[PDB]
């Protein structure tokens, strides 16, 4: 925000050396601050690229810097029958430079190591190394935790177990406050990634020149994994340190694996012993999630937070559905050991192929606002595609999406400005942290110095109403009575290390809206509608207040009376003097407007005394935790007293509430306007009720309030409502409090199905039939203590009609049957049968945790028993399976309210290739007998009659 | 009625026409007491004033050039014209939207050129043996679809740089596979060998002369080869008048951008071709891998269709990549690469069975909305692509363009192009927000109070405040104040406490945070909803406090989306037919279903439950609900009469259908992983022989008749 983009400092190195690839700050014993810059491609003595490190002293004009001296010659040693060789050509020394106390660690990831023994060898691979330098005592040491004397044949015979030949140690380095250097090796364990931890003191005290291979007693490394997810994961691309377990003794590490889980990315938080405390997964394929990691306390709660980057993230645009812009994820550490959830904030870039988020650098309290800030670099962002750096300021809820300041790249195209960033250090000793940005393409480092921040508080005071009848003042140089009133302007400047001499220009304008010639109120002194003053606030901790007199013109000179008189005060810095270079940055309340008016229709007393009454009601009372709760507040306001001046409605909402919409039933062309702002910590919504609102006015407002996630608000939430009026008497109405209770409720759905729904058996192992049961937690809340029972006919015996082969549970539920199912190993008119009548087999499943949106599946396989199929094959067979589940409690403070129940029944019907059941020929026989009897009687009729 | 033209206007032709899409201006002199010149055309016509001077611009969609769609492409392919119209011109008045329609067709036979890009890692060695005689087979199989075919070959292993190479011992440089006693070529990044040629024998000759290299890292850098093949059009020779196919065969993972840090490469990749006369990637060791965004951009620019013919072990990864890059198809390649021919043959139809549309050179000023028309008159709102097509099928797309104001350019042009096709529609838009009468100018006219003002289209606009109807009230003049002309429905503050009552009208003031307009200074900007640092959701412009949505959006905040592209499943039905799509998200009305498209339901009735109607016509050519034409309207499955009854279909299960004949018809449903659902139905189902009583009763009655005849003849003799 307060960074100066005009007066920078440029440090340059040898051309074509990639100066500025990595950089850091260094503090000597006297407190002097210098810069350490690594140039991986510096030419060595043998006219070959070997890298180097430069210790730039702090100079305002910058320029060339001296270079620290490191050994750049190949080492060949003979021990026993083995020959150890080190190759430093194109080692890229300085790719990652860190400083701790009085030690500078510069690493060459691409240094090559080899071992020769007769014919076999360990192969020449880029093990990498790190050189530690102590300039004060002029001491040198080396550290290479991935040097071994194992031949390639042994690794081949062991399936490449514990293969550290491709560590590339030094890709990312970090030194803890205790003094334990940690180095990342993405290529270790055959492109799986690893970490190497070692104290600096042990490294210094355990180094003997000429001994290429040695072991540090306190050295520790991460372990290998066989999970296919870690394959080609590059676990160690970025490494950071922080506190996450709540105990100050242990130090937690954050390790990035951009290519984890098939190019998905991950960030793992581990303890000191390399135990996975947490894992954060990526969002999109090939997004390189985890390229850069940073740890800082943005919210100021005292608990470290996490920042992750994904340069290759692709967003959605109308022109093209995929646009590589990159992204940054902010995760906030919650209270307690609760696991980190979804990203707290998402930041997206604008320029295409900008690689936004490739470098995240903490800056501390840059503006001394009590909250930490950060800087995010896009190497190839901006309209011209030359690079940008965006400064994000912190707040109570986290970070601000809008970037406070954007710094461009003075270097030309291809400079990769912003590739390496570093801050949170004061180099000019002005009380504010500075920033350093490298650019290896142009081979230059740019230093930005923070400027003091001055906060301005402006207040304007004036009488609520004016009565032209009363005249007390007299115009200068004459004897003309005229009414007058006092206007008071208070301006105060605050900050840290602000200049001793400070001047601010304050401009006061009266009745700004009206034309200059048509102004109604004019200053008594100069008889002018506007004035300007130069206040010297330098060193004046208390605000400076000034007072002036303003008089109202004669009634004949103007005819407008109802229009309010508006007064504006504007505070600004002095115009740029010789040399430009403004000393400080001013922000805050630099413009304040206050409105008065002429007395009218206030009665004989000439003083308006409004009386305001407010009533509030709430609809949507049931608040469900973890749901898009939308309450509706209906407020009716009336003014039984005199007209209220500048009457507004103030509605203080809880922490998680928000404002969406508001309507006014009264009038259809009123154009209600409401605004929402965070005064200190609460989201106050101000709705305009009316300037001198008329007598007995009654206004009804219906507003929608969206209550966000709430897990600690308690049993009920509180909304406050009041009326704000500028009138001297009864400035506000009665305070209204609405208490909305909160209850937690969740619904669980059980659904059952059978495959195939319809089966036909013709006339060993018979046809396959499976029953599936699913539990779905559609409810917004969370349910624990889930217990389910599935009841099936039979007991898995040869006599049983159906035989259960296997039951597969999915979703983590733990299931056990009774009696045991599948005794044999087995290497392979409707009739109702159910657990109620036939023998019952019950399988019980348990789930202690069932989060929102999770689904649990239980499948059971079986086959109709052919020996039992053959017997009585002429009877239709419908089988039924039953389920019964319920939960114990919920993980929420609010006890209410029991629930949920469940009853699922699954049916399956079987058919045959037509049944041989006795066809109802009985009816045919009865009909034939009846016809025969009728014929016999008919014949006998005329037989006996004749 | 007052409408919205009469109010919030009546200042000049420009603003008057710029208020609402339907307003008219009466330039010809008439009575000025009727509040004329800003109202509906009907009101002006009722008030006359139409002596060829009425100003009322209307949007037009005149077609400049249009040609009929060709039927077959065999010769003179320069004028196939498979997309019509080719170029149209649109003229839109400010804040007005106009619609047009286009048609897309595949012209039967169309020339095809295929470039074969195959990895040459050690594990691929055996595969190289199965391709030595692929050119002739490919030509024979493809001759049934394309009469003009060209084929090509390519290779790629990885970046020749440590740790990807075996730098030591030195013998490994010219023979990395020396430990296993084998001969191999040095590592290379991309080696083009055969250009696209119509001589089939060249493909066979070039193959079997290649070899296989070796590397250390499992992932293979194939994206570099893909990008080099795409960008280097001249080196390999893509043909602009033919359909492009790029087969990418691999059996391992693929590198992405920022993976070159291990080898020291940090320079971002660029799409410029880097293939010299030696036919090799010169910048392989000095250029980083390309990102997916650049790959997709350069693949769409050159109109190249991509086929990921990958082994089963990494099929999921390339399926996940495929849904990102448009116009890409995935396929399973056998371990010996013996399924490549059929894979490419079917992938050709698969890719040509899909039509999409992309917009290029679209300025931010205007927005487009799309409707699609699949086969038959059915229309799917908010969709720019239709699935389930075939060769020769014609589809229609309705495109509605809406603008915001009139940009100060007056000449814009964009293009709508189907993926993988040269032909495209070029749409030229010219904005006309200026009235013709303004050309008269007359900057100084005596009617404007003796030549101290400007006259325009029948109204005098004068000075810095002179606004009287006769250009006489001035700014400081009109000191006496009249009534019943500054506030509506007297009883409210004048000018809504925002403006000054001068000249008899409310002149709005305080031009801060935007502009304020209105006959009573009630409408204004900077008074609308703010979603995230943007007004009216940042999509549409809000007028008079209403967040007027732009195209592709509809809502109070104008955040809800109308286009339904994301909520379309792979079965050709919106949200898999188990739910609706709202604001780009599928809501599953049917219980027990979840997912992005409501497709992953585990507890739904099997497919055969609703397939009874589909199989009716195939086996009987009759059945209920035949009026709806259910034979082929929703089920694309193919029915085949096979009595094999022993297929080992993993993703298949037998089921039964019940007929009025009371005979169970058992049939198989196979849902192949390729999406080619197939039904196997047994013809003439065996109905058990039930009726056997008719013969018995006939014999019984015959015996009774014989007995009766015997009795009759006995009586006759007696
Ligand atoms: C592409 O896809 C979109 C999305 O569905 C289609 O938009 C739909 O277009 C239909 C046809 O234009 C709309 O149907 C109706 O059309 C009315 C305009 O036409 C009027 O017709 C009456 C008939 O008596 C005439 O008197 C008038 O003079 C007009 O000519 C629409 O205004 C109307 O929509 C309603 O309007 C009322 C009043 O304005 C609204 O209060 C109401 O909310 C609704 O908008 C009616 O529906 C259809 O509405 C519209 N879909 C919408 C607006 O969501 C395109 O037509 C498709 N493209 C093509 C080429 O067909
Ligand atoms: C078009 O607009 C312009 C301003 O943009 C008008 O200019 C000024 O208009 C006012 C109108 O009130 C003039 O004032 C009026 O003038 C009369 C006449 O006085 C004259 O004075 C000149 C000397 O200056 C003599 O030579 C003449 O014979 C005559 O006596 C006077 O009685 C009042 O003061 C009255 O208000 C003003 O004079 C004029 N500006 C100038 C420089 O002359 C302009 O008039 C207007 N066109 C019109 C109204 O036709
Ligand atoms: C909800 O789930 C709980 C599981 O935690 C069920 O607990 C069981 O509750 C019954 C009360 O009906 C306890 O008594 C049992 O009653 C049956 C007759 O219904 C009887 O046959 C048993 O011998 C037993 O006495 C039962 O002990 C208890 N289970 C355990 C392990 O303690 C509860 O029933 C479920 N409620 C509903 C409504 O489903
Ligand atoms: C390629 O695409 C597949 C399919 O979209 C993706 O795999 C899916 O990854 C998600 C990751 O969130 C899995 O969800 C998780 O599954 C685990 C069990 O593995 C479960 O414990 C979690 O609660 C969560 O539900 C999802 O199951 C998985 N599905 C499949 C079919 O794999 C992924 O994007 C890519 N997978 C590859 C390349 O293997
Ligand atoms: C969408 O385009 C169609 C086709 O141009 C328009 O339909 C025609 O509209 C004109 C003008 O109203 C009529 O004269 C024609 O008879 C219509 N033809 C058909 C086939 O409907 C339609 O009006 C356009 N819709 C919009 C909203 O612009
Ligand atoms: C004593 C003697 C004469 C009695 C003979 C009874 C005769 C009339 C009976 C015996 C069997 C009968 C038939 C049996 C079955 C059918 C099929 C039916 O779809 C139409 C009627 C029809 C064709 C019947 C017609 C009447 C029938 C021919
Ligand atoms: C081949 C079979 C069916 C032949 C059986 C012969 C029958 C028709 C004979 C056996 C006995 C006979 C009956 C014997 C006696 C009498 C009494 C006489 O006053 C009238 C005839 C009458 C009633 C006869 C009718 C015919 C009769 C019923
Ligand atoms: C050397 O430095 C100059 C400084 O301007 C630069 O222009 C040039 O590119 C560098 N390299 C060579 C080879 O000169
Ligand atoms: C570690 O824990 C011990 C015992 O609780 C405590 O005395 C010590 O201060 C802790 N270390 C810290 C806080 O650094
Ligand atoms: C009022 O102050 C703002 C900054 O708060 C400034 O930009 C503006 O120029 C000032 N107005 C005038 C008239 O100087
Ligand atoms: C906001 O709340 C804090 C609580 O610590 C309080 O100190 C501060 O004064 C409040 N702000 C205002 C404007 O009252
Ligand atoms: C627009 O804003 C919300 C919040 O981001 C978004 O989720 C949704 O699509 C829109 N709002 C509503 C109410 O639909
Ligand atoms: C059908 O049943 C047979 C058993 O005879 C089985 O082999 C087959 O997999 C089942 N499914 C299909 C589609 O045939
Ligand atoms: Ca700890
Ligand atoms: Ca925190
Ligand atoms: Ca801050
Ligand atoms: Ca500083
Ligand atoms: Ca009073
Ligand atoms: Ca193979
Ligand atoms: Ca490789
Ligand atoms: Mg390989």
């Amino acid at each position: 925000l307060n960074l100066d983009p005009v007066q920078l400092t440029f440090y340059a190195g040898p051309n074509g050396s990639q100066f500025g690839f990595s950089l850091d700050f260094h503090k000597d014993s006297h407190g002097r601050v210098a810069i350490v810059v690594g140039a991986p491609r510096t030419l060595g003595p043998s006219q070959e690229e070997t890298g180097g490190v430069f210790l730039c002293p702090w100079r305002a004009e910058g320029g060339q810097c001296p270079s620290l001296l490191f050994d750049l010659r190949d080492e060949t040693r003979n021990v026993g029958s083995q020959t150890l060789q080190t190759f430093k050509a194109r080692q890229g020394l300085g790719a990652s430079v860190v400083s701790w106390s009085d030690v500078i660690v510069a690493c060459a990831p691409w240094q090559h190591w080899n071992v020769l023994e007769k014919t076999e060898e360990a192969e020449k691979t880029p093990v990498g190394s790190c050189f530690l330098a102590q300039p004060e005592s002029g001491r040198r040491a080396e550290y290479s935790p991935c040097r071994g004397n194992t031949l390639s044949r042994i690794y081949v015979e062991n399936d490449f177990s514990w293969d550290k030949r491709y560590c590339e140690a030094g890709f990312s380095s970090v030194v803890t406050q205790a003094g334990e250097l940690v180095l990342g090796a993405p290529g270790g364990y055959y492109f799986l990634g690893l970490l190497a931890q070692a104290p600096v003191a042990d490294i210094f005290s355990s180094y003997r020149p000429g001994i290429l291979l040695w072991h540090v007693s306190s050295q520790s490394l991460s372990f290998d994994s066989s999970n296919p997810e870690y394959f080609d994961g590059y676990w160690g691309y970025s490494v950071a340190v922080g506190e996450f377990d709540g105990d100050l003794n242990t130090t937690e590490y954050v390790v990035g694996a951009p290519t984890w889980s098939w190019t998905l990315g991950a960030v793992e938080i581990l303890d000191s012993y390399y135990q996975r405390l947490h894992r954060l997964r990526g969002e999109q394929m090939a997004s390189y999630f985890g390229h850069s990691v940073a740890v800082t306390d943005v919210n100021g709660d005292g608990r470290h937070d996490l920042l992750v980057g994904a340069p290759l993230y692709m967003e959605s645009r109308a022109d093209r559905k995929l646009a590589e812009v990159g992204r940054v994820y902010l995760f906030l550490q919650p209270r307690g050991p609760h696991a980190l959830g979804a990203p707290s904030l998402l930041l997206t870039g604008t320029q295409l192929y900008g690689r936004f988020g490739s470098a995240i650098a903490p800056l501390g309290d840059l503006d001394r606002d009590g909250y930490n800030d950060i800087a995010v670099a896009a190497p190839y962002g901006g309209p011209s595609g030359r690079g940008q750096v965006l400064v994000f300021l912190g707040q109570s809820e986290g970070l601000r999406s809008r970037p406070s300041q954007v710094l461009d790249s003075p270097f030309p195209t291809g400079s990769a400005f912003g590739f390496s960033l570093r801050g949170a250090v004061d180099i000019d000793d002005n009380g504010y942290p500075d920033l350093i940005v490298g650019a290896y393409g142009a081979n230059q480092v740019a230093v930005y110095r923070a400027q003091p921040v001055v906060k301005a508080s402006v207040q304007l005071l004036v009488q609520d109403s004016l009565n032209p009848a009363v005249k007390s003042c007299v115009l200068p140089q004459t004897k003309t009575p005229v009414s007058c009133f006092n206007i008071q302007m208070c301006v105060g400047a605050t900050g840290h290390n602000i200049p001793q001499k400070l001047s601010l220009n304050a401009e006061l304008q009266l009745d700004r809206q009206k034309p200059r010639q048509g102004r109604r109120v004019l200053l008594l002194g100069s008889q002018q509608a506007g004035t300007t003053l130069n206040l010297d606030l330098g060193g004046k901790h208390s605000p400076i207040c000034h007072t002036t007199m303003a008089f109202l013109r004669d009634e004949a000179d103007f005819r407008d009376k109802l229009s309010p008189i508006v007064l504006s005060l504007n505070v600004s810095l002095p115009p740029t003097e010789a040399g430009m270079a403004p000393a400080v940055v001013l922000h805050g309340d630099t413009h304040v407007q206050e409105q008065t008016r002429i007395v009218l229709d206030c009665g004989e007393d000439d003083v308006c005394v409004p009386q305001l009454q407010l009533t509030a009601s709430v609809t949507g009372s049931p608040l469900l935790v973890g749901a898009d709760n939308v309450l509706e507040l209906q407020m009716d306001a009336a003014n039984e007293g005199e007209g209220a001046y500048e009457a507004e409605l103030a509605v203080h909402l809880p922490q998680g509430a928000h404002y969406m919409r508001a309507l006014s039933n009264v009038e259809g062309f009123e154009r209600l306007i409401c605004n929402q702002k965070k005064e200190n910590e609460t989201r106050v919504v101000l709705c305009e009720l009316g300037n001198p609102m008329k007598k007995n006015a009654q206004i009804g407002i219906a507003m929608l309030v969206s209550v966000g996630n709430l897990e600690e608000a308690g049993e009920s939430v509180s909304f406050q409502l009041q009326i704000r009026s500028k009138n001297s008497q009864n400035p506000n109405s009665k305070i209204v409090l609405l208490d909305v209770p909160v209850r937690a409720e969740a619904q669980v759905e059980l659904r059952g199905n059978s495959f195939p729904a319809s089966l036909v058996v013709a006339a060993s192992w018979g046809p396959k039939v499976e029953h599936t049961y699913e539990l779905h937690n559609n409810g917004p809340g969370t349910v624990n203590g889930l217990h389910l029972s599935i009841h099936l006919p039979g007991q898995s015996q040869p006599s049983d009609l159906l035989y259960i082969l296997d039951i597969q549970p999915q979703g983590g539920l733990q299931c056990f049957p009774q009696p045991p199912v599948n005794p044999l190993k087995v290497d392979w008119d409707p009739v109702l049968v159910s657990c109620d009548s036939a023998p019952c087999t019950v399988v019980q499943c348990d789930l202690q945790e069932m989060a929102r949106g999770q689904r649990a599946m239980v499948t059971v396989l079986a086959f109709l028993w052919l020996p039992s199929l053959y017997q009585r094959p002429l009877d239709q067979f419908v089988l039924q399976s039953h389920a019964w589940f319920n939960v114990s409690s919920l993980p929420y403070a609010v006890p209410p309210l029991s629930l949920p129940r469940g009853e699922a029944q699954v049916w399956t019907q079987l058919l045959r290739a037509l049944e041989e059941r006795a066809i109802p020929i009985w009816w045919v026989l009865v009909g034939v007998l009846g016809g025969l009897l009728l014929l016999t009687i008919l014949v006998l009729a005329m037989w006996k009659v004749g | 009625g007052p409408n919205i033209c009469t109010t919030r206007g009546v200042s000049s032709c420009q603003q008057c026409l710029a208020v609402s899409p339907m307003c008219a201006w009466c330039s010809d002199e008439a009575l000025p007491l009727g509040s004329p010149r800003c109202d509906l055309k009907e009101n002006l016509l009722k008030d006359n004033c139409a002596p060829e001077s009425i100003e009322f611009p209307v949007s037009e969609a005149r077609v400049l050039e249009d040609r009929p769609l060709s039927d077959k492409g065999s010769g003179d392919s320069s004028q196939v014209t498979q997309v019509s119209p080719q170029r149209i011109a649109l003229r839109l008045r400010p804040d007005d939207s106009k619609n047009f329609s286009i048609q897309v067709r595949q012209v039967e036979d169309y020339p095809v050129d295929i470039y074969y890009l195959m990895d040459l890692s050690y594990s691929m060695k055996d595969d190289l043996w199965s391709i030595q005689n692929l050119g002739t087979k490919l030509a024979t199989q493809m001759r049934k679809l394309t009469s003009n075919l060209r084929i090509g070959f390519g290779a790629f292993v990885d970046k020749p740089v440590s740790p990807y190479m075996y730098i030591s011992p030195p013998e490994a440089l010219e023979n990395p596979c020396y430990d296993m006693k084998t001969t191999c070529l040095p590592m290379f990044g991309y080696k083009h060998v055969l250009t696209l040629t119509d001589q089939v024998t060249r493909f066979n000759e070039e193959v079997k002369k290649q070899s296989v290299s070796r590397n250390r890292d499992a992932p293979e850098g194939g994206f570099d080869a893909i990008m080099q093949a795409t960008v280097c059009d001249e080196k390999i020779g893509w043909r602009n008048d033919a359909s492009h196919l790029l087969v990418f065969t691999t059996d391992a993972k693929t590198h992405i951008a920022l993976d070159g840090r291990l080898a020291g490469i940090v320079q971002p990749n660029d799409g410029q071709c880097h293939v010299g006369s030696d036919n090799h990637y010169s910048a392989s060791t000095t250029m980083d891998y390309p990102s997916l965004g650049l790959m997709t951009e350069k693949l769409s620019q050159k109109n190249i269709n991509l086929i990921f013919a990958v082994t089963e072990n990494v099929v999921n990864l390339y399926q996940n990549y495929s849904e990102l890059i448009p116009g890409t198809t995935v396929g399973v390649l056998s371990m010996d690469s013996s399924n490549v021919l059929q894979l490419i043959v079917d992938a050709y139809g698969k890719i040509r069975s899909k039509v999409e549309l992309e917009v290029r050179d679209l300025p931010e000023e205007l927005s487009l909305s799309f409707n699609a028309t699949c086969l038959n008159n059915e229309v799917i709102p908010g969709l720019k692509s239709c699935m389930g097509l075939k060769i020769g099928d014609t589809v229609s797309f309705s495109i509605e363009a809406k603008v915001r104001g009139c940009p100060q350019e007056k000449e814009k042009s964009f293009t709508i192009k189907p993926v993988g096709f040269k032909d495209s529609l070029i749409v030229q838009v010219t904005f006309d927000c200026d009235c013709a009468c303004q050309a008269q100018a007359e900057p100084n006219s005596h009617r404007c109070n003796n030549g101290n003002g400007t006259f325009e289209c029948g109204v005098c606009r004068c000075g810095p405040g002179w606004l009287g109807s006769q250009c006489e009230c001035s700014e400081e003049d009109y000191r006496p104040s009249q009534q019943d002309e500054c506030s509506p429905r007297e009883g409210q503050p004048v000018c809504s406490q925002r403006g000054e009552c001068l000249c008899g009208q409310c002149v709005c003031h305080s031009s801060d945070f935007g502009k304020i307009t209105g006959k009573y200074c009630e409408c204004d900007d900077f008074s609308c909803v703010r979603y995230k640092g943007e007004m009216c959701s940042g999509h549409g412009q809000c007028s008079c406090g209403d967040c007027l949505c732009d195209s592709d959006w509809t809502g109070y905040y104008c955040n809800c989306t109308t286009r339904t592209d994301t909520c379309m499943s792979s079965n050709g039905l919106l949200c898999s037919g188990r739910g609706k799509c709202e604001c780009g998200s599928c809501v599953c009305i049917q219980p027990g279903s979840y997912g992005d498209t409501c497709e992953k339901c585990p507890t739904c009735p099997d497919a055969c439950t609703f397939k009874k109607e589909c199989v009716e016509c195939k086996k009987f050519d009759r059945g209920a609900l035949h009026d709806e034409n259910t034979c082929n309207r929703y089920c694309r499955d193919e029915i085949e009469s096979v009595k094999e009854l022993k297929d080992t279909g993993k993703d298949a299960v037998n089921c039964t259908y019940k007929n009025e004949d009371d005979c169970v018809v058992r049939f198989q449903y196979y849902e192949d992983s390729s999406g080619k659902s197939i039904l196997y139905v047994v013809e003439e189902p065996e109905c058990p022989k039930g009726p056997d009583i008719l013969v018995v009763l006939l014999s019984v009655m015959g015996a009774i008749l014989l007995i009766g005849l015997a009795a009759l003849l006995i009586w006759k003799l007696l």
